[PDB]
């Protein structure tokens, strides 16, 4: 009876691992759409 | 093995009926006295400090003969495959005991330097010394191959304490529990019997572990793979052959060291005939005495013959 039990030990470590991805996506998406307000103080503001 | 066993007398000292009665036609031929003896003398011999130091050093090498023959009955009877080789083949000098005990010729160029040998004694021990010395490598060889013998297949046959993956049914542990249902697939039989299995399954732990260890006895675990046990197995079965081989084959050549350890002690006693002339007469190699291997009888009237020269 367990051997459908392993699919959804396999589907729950999968849908955990994607909520982590997703949950950094949105640091790692900010980390570029934020903060570039002071990189564009060496890119261009030195010229 | 038989220990030195040589008379002792001069060529002046002779116990026969005659000086050169030694040899032959002597009243041994009627004891069936089986005494022979032929005459090698050195080229030269030394002074009576040289003889006396040579009489000093007779009782190192009649030690190191003593050890040489122990080390060849020991090593090579001791492997049940090694005492092959007769007397024929261990044949003292080129010649078999009937031959080599009935003349001194292993005085020549070989051992000895057919010269003064009050240092060529000395260089023919030394050469008994190696000759001595390969045959323990080769009996250190047939320890280390015996080592190699009695080897992991000493174990027990599978499904038990020890090399009990050559038994196993290659979730699920190498048991062999010897004198269940849930949610896991419990409805299993695996192949573990040299022993018996049980029901259990690895995807829940409490069939697995009460058919394993939990309650009654507990099962002996053991390799998952029967192919390691296998070539152990394999491993252990060319290391016995190769330790038979060697007790075989390598303690062949120990025999044929074993005949040059009695080829060696032939000549330790045609020097020490030499030895016992200068001893009990004068410095010149010559001497009427015999060696053989005679009974307790034969010993007795020898001895009577040549009590005019008793110890």
């Amino acid at each position: 009876q367990m051997v459908r039990f392993i699919r959804q030990e396999a589907e729950e470590k999968a849908n955990e691992i994607s909520v982590s991805a997703e949950e950094e996506f949105n640091i790692e998406k900010l980390q570029l759409v934020e903060a570039e307000k002071k990189k564009i103080r060496q890119e261009y503001e030195r010229k | 093995a038989s220990r030195y066993w040589v008379v002792s007398l001069p060529v002046q000292n002779s116990a026969a009926s005659v000086w050169n009665r030694l040899q032959e036609q002597i009243s041994k031929h009627s004891f069936d006295t089986p005494l022979y003896r032929f005459n090698i003398p050195n080229l030269r011999v030394g002074t009576l400090d040289s003889l006396l130091a040579l009489s000093d050093d007779l009782v190192k090498s009649n030690s190191f003969v003593e050890s040489v023959s122990h080390k060849i009955r020991r090593q090579i009877e001791e492997l049940e495959r090694v005492s092959g080789i007769e007397s024929s083949s261990l044949s003292v000098d080129g010649v078999p005991v009937d031959t080599y005990l009935t003349r001194f010729v292993w005085d020549e160029a070989k051992y000895p330097t057919m010269s003064p040998l009050r240092e060529i004694v000395d260089g023919i021990h030394t050469l008994v010394a190696k000759i001595e010395d390969d045959l323990k490598v080769r009996v250190a060889e047939y320890n280390n191959v015996r080592s190699q013998l009695n080897a992991i297949n000493r174990k027990q046959s599978g499904s038990l304490a020890v090399r009990d993956l050559s038994n196993l049914v290659k979730l699920v542990t190498l048991l062999a529990v010897v004198p269940t249902s849930y949610v896991v697939p419990r409805s299993s039989k695996l192949l573990y019997e040299d022993l018996y299995t049980v029901t259990l399954f690895g995807r829940v732990a409490d069939n697995f572990r009460i058919a394993a260890r939990e309650k009654g006895f507990q099962i002996r675990d053991f390799e998952y793979s029967s192919e390691a046990q296998e070539s152990r197995n394999q491993e252990l079965e060319k290391l016995v052959h190769d330790q038979e081989s060697l007790r075989s084959s390598l303690l062949q050549w120990c025999y044929t060291s074993y005949g040059e350890v009695f080829s060696s002690w032939m000549h330790f006693c045609a020097v020490r005939v030499f030895a016992e002339s200068i001893l009990r007469y004068g410095l010149p190699p010559s001497f009427l005495a015999c060696v053989l291997a005679p009974s307790v009888k034969g010993e007795k009237k020898v001895r009577s013959i040549l009590e005019e020269l008793c110890g």
